[PDB]
Formats: C-alpha cells, structure tokens, sequence
RNA sequence: AGCUUGACUGCGAGCGUGACGGCGCGAGCAGGUGCGAAAGCAGGUCAUAGUGAUCCGGUGGUUCUGAAUGGAAGGGCCAUC
RNA sequence: UUGAGCCUUGAUGUGUAGGAUAGGUGGGAGGCUUUGAAGUGUGGACGCCAGUCUGCAUGGAGCCGACCUUGAAAUACCACCCUUUAAUGUUUGAUGUUCUAACGUUGACCCGUAAUCCGGGUUGCGGACAGUGUCUGGUGGGUAGUUUGACUGGGGCGGUC
RNA sequence: GUUUAUUAAAAACACAGCACUGUGCAAACACGAAAGUGGACGUAUACGGUGUGACGCCUGCCCGGUGCCGGAAGGUUAAUUGAUGGGGUUAGCGCAAGCGAAGCUCUUGAUCGAAGCCCCGGUAAACGGCGGCCGUAACUAUAACGGUCCUAAGGUAGCGA
RNA sequence: CCAUAGGUUAAUGAGGCGAACCGGGGGAACUGAAACAUCUAAGUACCCCGAGGAAAAGAAAUCAACCGAGAUUCCCCCAG
RNA sequence: GCCCGGAUAGCUCAGUCGGUAGAGCAGGGGAUUGAAAAUCCCCGUGUCCUUGGUUCGAUUCCGAGUCCGGGCACCA
C-alpha cells in the first residue's frame, strides 16, 4: 500500500471541483519515494519508502530515531 | 541546510565550516558518506569543542 | 571622446549617486572649468506621453533670481499698445506694418512678443520664428494684451519651458558664477513649475529622475523633491 | 443602441447626479444643464457626457 | 422667432383600470427656479407603442448598522450601471 | 556559451536645394591644440565598398559659426535620451556536454535456496535525466451524467410567442 | 465455410491475397488506481490496427474544411513569481480640519511564462470532394477548345436505364 | 571478518461467530428542485475494520463581554 | 470585455523606421510581323475605414471609435 512508513500519509479522498462546480471523487496519493537510508549504529542500508514531506523528518530527527519509532509500533524494515 | 564539514571538500573546503549547502548535494553525497554532519545545534557545540580543545 | 578638462571633472561627480538640491549647487559651481561664464540646465525624464495633447507641460516661469544675462526682446504691436512696449523696456518695437523689415536683416534677438490683434500678420511667414522657438504663443506666456508686463517678467529672468516630443525638457536657470544657495532658489523655483504643469491624466511618477548640469560640464543627479 | 447613456453629475461638493441618454455621435459635446438638486435644495451646474 | 430649462425635489385628498404584480390620471399644497408688464404657465414632446421582474455585483452619497471597545470591511437606504 | 531587460562606457542615423553617409529638442560666437593640433601615411572596424571614426606614428602650431542656401545648422564643445548596434558588468532565464553518490536496471555473478518469484550484496551500463506526485493549459464520446420548449384544426415542416 | 439457438443461412460475415500505417523491446496495445500479467518466454520475412477482398487488366484529378506528420520570425497566453499604486489600523505631530513612520493586513496584478491556436511546408490505399453559367469547330446538333464562377480541382480508362 | 537476513524449538496471544448500540476508513442512486448539472437526496443505504458494556468524547490556546461562567456527554428552550 | 492584425483605385493585392502611393485584371489605342497570333508599352475615375494629436507634411506613428479576421476571458 502506497502509505508512508514514517508520517503514515496515505492516499486521501477529495473531489475534482471544476469551475461549473461538478463534484468528482478523487484522491491524492501522497509522494512517496524508497529512499536506501544508511545507519551508522548498524551498517545497512535500510531502504524505507517514505514520501518527500517524510524524509525531511528523518533529517531532523535522525534516522535513528525514526527507525526507533516504526519497531516500537510493530512496523518492520 | 547549513550543516558542518568534516573532510576537505571541494567549494567549501575548510575542515569545518557552517555553509548553505542544498538539502540535496548534504542529504546525498556529504552526510550519507562522511563529508558533512547536519547543524542540529547538538553538533555545533560538539564539534566547537575540537576547535579549542 | 571627452578631454581631461572634462574627465577631471567626471570625478568630482558620483554617477550613482543622487545628491540633494543643497548639495547640487555647490557641486555644480565646481563642474564649470570654461573660459567663460557657463549657464546652468535642469533636464528631467518627465513620465508622461509627450505624444498626447491632452499631457504637454508647456508655459513660463519667473526665476526668483533671473538668468543672469540679457534678453533683447523684440515685440509686434499695434496702436497704442506700441508706446506702451516701447516704454516697457523692449529693446526693438516694430510696427505691424513693418514686420517684413525684420525679416530682411533687422533680426537679432532672443524672443519675441506680439499682442493678439496682431497674430495674423505675425503668424505667417513664422517659418524662421518657429523652429527657433521665438514665434509667439498665448501659451508659453508670448502673446497677451498686457504686453507691458509680459516683456518686464522676461526682462526679469523669465524662463519657458516645453517638453519635447520624446519625453524631456530642458530650461535654462541662471548661470554658474551665482552663488550656491542663489541657485538652489532658483533650481527649486522650476522644479515646483512642473508640479504645478503636471497633466491630470499623467500616470506613474511624474518626476522620474532629474540633473543639472552646465555649458561645458557634465551631469549630477539631485532629488527634486 | 447606439444612442449611449449619461449621467450628468453635479458640480458641486454634492455626489447626486441624474440619468438620461445622448447622441455621441453628432453630439460629441459636453452636456451641461442647470436642474435642482435634492442634497444642496439649489439649482446647480450638471455637466459631464459621453 | 426671442428669452431659457418644470425632462425639478418631497407629497398628493380623490379617482380610473386589473386576480395579483403593475400601470394610468390628478387639481392642489410646501421648498427651490425659468419665462412674461401682468393675469398665469411649466412635474418633457398632441395623446396612445419606443420595453426587461428577481437574484447576484460594481460606483457615488448617507456614521443608519459597526458580531468585545474605538474604526474599518461588509450590509441596508437613495441615485445609478 | 548565449538569448533578452537593466547601468555606465563607445558607435549610430546616405527626403531635396548643397562646402556633406544633417537624430530631435536645449545650453551655446567660441572652445580645442604646446597636459604637443591640422594635414598626410597604415592597422582594427561599421557599412547602402558613399563615407566616416580611432589607437599608434610621421608632422608640427592650426582647425572654426549666421555665412548666399535648408521646413530645421553643426565633427566648434557639452547634457537629458530615442532609433540602431557592439563590448565589460549586473540581473532574470535558456542550451548542451562531462562526472557519480540517489533513482532505474525484464545485463552478469553470489547467497538465502538442487527455486524462471522476491529480497540483500557485488559489478557493469545509464544518470539527477527517465519516471512519479501536485498544480496548470491544451487535448479527450474511450467513458459518464443530461438537455435538446410549447402552442399547433394529429404531429412534423413553415410560422408564431 | 460462418451467422440472427426458437419466422431472416442471404448479395451479409469470414476468406487466403494485397495495401497503408504504428511498433527497436521494459515494444505498440490491452486487462488493472498499483503491483503484476498478457502480448511473447516472440524480435520488423515479428506483431497490432485499418481497408479491401481468389485471380486477370489497373487503381486517375484535388490538400481549402476536418485530421495526421514536421518546422517556426512575430503575436496572444495558465499555474508560479509578486514589481507599483490605493485602502484599513496607529506611535507621534496638530488646541481642530487633517495628515500620518514602522509593523501587520486587505486589495490591485508589471515582470518571468511552455504548449496550444493562428501561421507555414507535406500527406488522400485518411474523413471526403470530383459541379454550375456562357462563347466556339464555315448545313444542323454537339463541344476537341477557350473564359468565368475563387469553393481545391471539376471526370482518365472502363462501364452505364 | 564482525554483524544481519534466514532456519529450528518453546511460551503466550491472536483467528471465529453474533440482533442492536458506537468510533473510524470508503462512500451512491433513485428522488426533490414538477426538466436539469450548482444544490437536495446524504454523510443516509450499503461495503469494510476495531472495541466495549457502553462506546465515543472529555479537564479549555472554550465561551462571555468589562459583570462572569468554568471538562465532556445527554434532555428541554433559545428558534424554525 | 482585453489584445494583435487587416480595411489601399471598380475588383484581387504588393509597399515605407516618419514625404511625387505602384502592379495585375478590363477597355480603347499604339508599337512590333508582310498579315492574323502572341509579346511590350501608353492612357487612371484615391480625402489609402472614420474623427483628432505631433509635424513644413499623415495610408504610415500615437489616442479614441467602427466594420471585419483570430484567440482568450466571460457565474446576474
């Protein structure tokens, strides 16, 4: 599924409203990317498929500490 | 992002350095291989250490 | 293209620079190194079409402290408005009846002024009075009844000025052997004109940029306001 | 059409101004009339045309 | 043809015609004007067709309202597109 | 490397009468040259090869203005600028190439694993392109939701409102 | 041969053949939000779409409109970028009318701006078109032929109630 | 190479069913507007996931207006 | 509504960085050939759509307006 594994953003519903207002459902898959992350406490290349908005998080806080947020929920990488 | 040198570099060689480096050209090639280290104020200080120790 | 006379004083001048009214007359009595008296101009990018009637500046102006220098005026009148423009001052008065003499070979000065009941005589054969800016207009203050006092606010040191078809305008106001502040009255004394000569329908700044300059010196920007 | 549409607006201080139509063009003109005026209760100057 | 702007503003008892909306007539009264010496006349044109409901907006005027207060925005009213 | 704006710096204009490849308005009867000029002799260069500018240099001590003409008079000098054009620079963009560390790899190899899937690793070849997401304009019966009036000697046509 | 099982078995459809066109592989295309798969475990003597319909003789004239395949000086032009101008608020200054810095905010919308369209050059085995009025060949009649109608050109062969 | 992936074994728990109520992710049409797309139908029908005995919500960056009230939820007015 | 372009002789059109506005078609005639064809040339009936501005001078350059051609915008 295409759901970020950081953020947790996933593909969100909306409606196409075009200028005479004519509602169509639609939706707005997130930009997600598998990234090959590195991490320095265990030597691997952890590839993570995290949208754009979800990579600058791991910039801040770390890869590290990202990682230790996914095996806390259950989430596997 | 600004983030410290930690080797030589090409423009922007100093062996540490604080410069408005692209979140690309760090999150990619400096960070992700051993050439820079994000600012996250934690390192500034630490690395600020070396400078006078 | 320039000689040093002229480049040594281009340095005197800070290109980018926009001085201010006090500090343009002091420099520019520096920027007349000429073997005579120099004259100092005003020019000014008006924003406004000069290729639309309804935004020409056009008309006259009396400097608070003259040019500086004599305006033989030569005016046309006709019965007893003669005497009156003799007894004004006009240096030559002439009959309507006699304007072709002028034409011959008594033609020397430097503006002209005629009276409305004699435009029609005047106004043709104005080939050589036109394109010398010396054929009379009830507009740039040349062509009224009271010509008496007319001729006196010229003899005064009173200044026409028009914008060109492109967008400039350029008017004499005095010379350089005045003293700064003397200058500054006068600049001031134009700059306040073509405010009060600004059109209705002119858009964006009216005052786009000004400089003075003189005879033989180069230019110096200066806030008009 | 053709025959466009004014509004004669008053010359004084006041913003009232009446409605009414013109021939722009053989009557290029400016239209000017003295009516009343309800705001200032005096028959003022009304100009302005297309 | 001369002089000019009553094609003006606030009302109008009363009356005509229509299911209604709406439309039409109206002497006269108050204020301010034009013409004539004056008595008077003029609220467009001899009259009857020359037209576009509402909603939604724009513009000018009016402190009427002004989502805590003092303003403003907006809205309402009049004129108008 | 270059297309255009912008700011200085330099060029730049062949209606006709005519000493002549006159930009328009203004200042302006003198500045310019011994801080070494006309006038000749070349290079570079614009270009309607008409003509003119200029560094260097020869030389060395003049060259000019209403001029009588031209609708409009100066390469006599100096300004604010347009038309056109060139070179630094500045600014906003464009084009292509090189490189490799993302990404792609339905190339090869190894292991999980006597397995054509998949995942990891190595290497080679591409490469910030390709592709994808969002926004945007265009395109779009492939597809979907509907409209396409009523009077009317039945309806339609015509006409009408 | 196939087809409306159950009123139509036919001149319809299919048909080998031929032609145009798309496709260089992770192909085009198709089923799918995606992955993936089919196409094909094939590689232009392949495959898909369209058209016609053994064979024999042949398959003309026309590029405006509507499409497709390219190029392109100038013009217009979305999102994005947010230059100026105006307005609201208010510290202060005004004895008051009024104006009004900084900041914030609302509004107005230069500049940057690719396609597209127009334009231009081709393509008709693409969707289609391939007709009207006159003058004339020295018996009539017709029209080899010559103009025009400005819509692109106006019927070759053959055949023909 | 280390380290992981992977493999084996053991313990615990989970899987399912179920009339309603509940939270969340999905989310119409018919119909009405006497047509019809904005709108309405409706965040209803239905599909799907999870939990409890209630669920959900819940201890103010809420309202009020110069006087105060003081979590959320439920009912009645406000008010058609 | 915004913007660009076009309107030129009777018709179809070329043209200029500001100034005697031309060609083709048609008709009459001429030249040329011995002659009939052809060919070439001469002969013109313009406020260059309309109203202004700058200029010695406007079909030009600019502003407004009209018709027409192209596109876009266009929720009462």
């Amino acid at each position: 599924s295409r759901v970020c594994q950081v953020t947790g953003k996933r593909p969100v519903t909306g409606n196409n409203r075009s200028h005479a207002l004519n509602a169509t459902k639609r939706r707005f898959l997130p930009n997600l990317h598998s990234h090959r992350f590195w991490v320095e406490s265990e030597k691997r290349f952890v590839t993570l498929r995290v949208s754009a908005k979800g990579m600058r998080v791991i910039d801040k806080k770390g890869i590290d500490t990202v990682l230790a947020e996914l095996r806390a929920r259950g989430e596997k990488y | 992002m600004q983030v410290i040198l930690l080797d030589k570099v090409a423009n922007l060689g100093s062996l540490g350095d604080q410069v408005n480096v692209k979140a690309g050209y760090a999150r990619n090639f400096l960070v992700p291989q051993g050439k820079a280290v994000p600012a996250t104020k934690k390192n500034i200080e630490f690395f600020e250490a070396r400078r006078a120790e | 293209k320039l000689t040093k006379r002229m480049r040594v004083i281009r340095e005197k001048v800070d290109a980018t620079k926009q001085y201010d009214i006090n500090e343009a007359i002091a420099l520019l009595k520096e920027l007349a190194t000429a073997k005579f008296v120099e004259s100092v101009d005003v020019a000014v990018n008006l924003g406004i079409d000069a290729r639309k009637s309804d935004q020409n500046v056009r008309g006259a102006t009396v400097l608070p402290h003259g040019t500086g220098r004599s305006v033989r005026v030569a005016v046309f009148t006709q019965g007893a408005n003669a005497e009156a423009a003799k007894a004004a001052g006009a240096e030559l008065v002439g009959m309507e009846d006699l304007a072709d003499q002028i034409k011959k070979g008594e033609m020397n000065f430097d503006v002209v002024i005629a009276s409305p009941d004699a435009m029609r005589v005047v106004g043709q054969l104005g080939q050589v009075l036109g394109p010398r800016g010396l054929m009379p207009n009830p507009k740039v203050g040349t062509v009224t009844p009271n010509v008496a006092e007319a001729v006196k606010n010229a003899k005064a040191g009173q200044v026409r000025y028009r914008n060109d078809k492109n967008g400039i305008i350029h008017t004499t106001i005095g010379k350089v052997d005045f003293d700064a502040d003397k200058l500054k009255e006068n600049l001031e004394a134009l700059l306040v004109a073509l405010k009060k000569a600004k059109p209705t329908q002119a858009k964006g700044v009216y005052i786009k940029k000004v400089s003075i300059s003189t005879t033989m010196g180069a230019g110096v920007a200066v806030d008009q306001a | 059409g053709i025959r466009e549409k004014i509004k004669l607006v008053s010359s004084a201080g006041t913003g009232h101004f009446y409605t009414t139509t013109k021939n722009k063009r053989t009557k290029p003109e400016k239209l000017e009339l003295k009516k009343f005026d309800p705001v200032v209760r005096q028959h003022v100057i009304y100009k302005e045309a297309k």
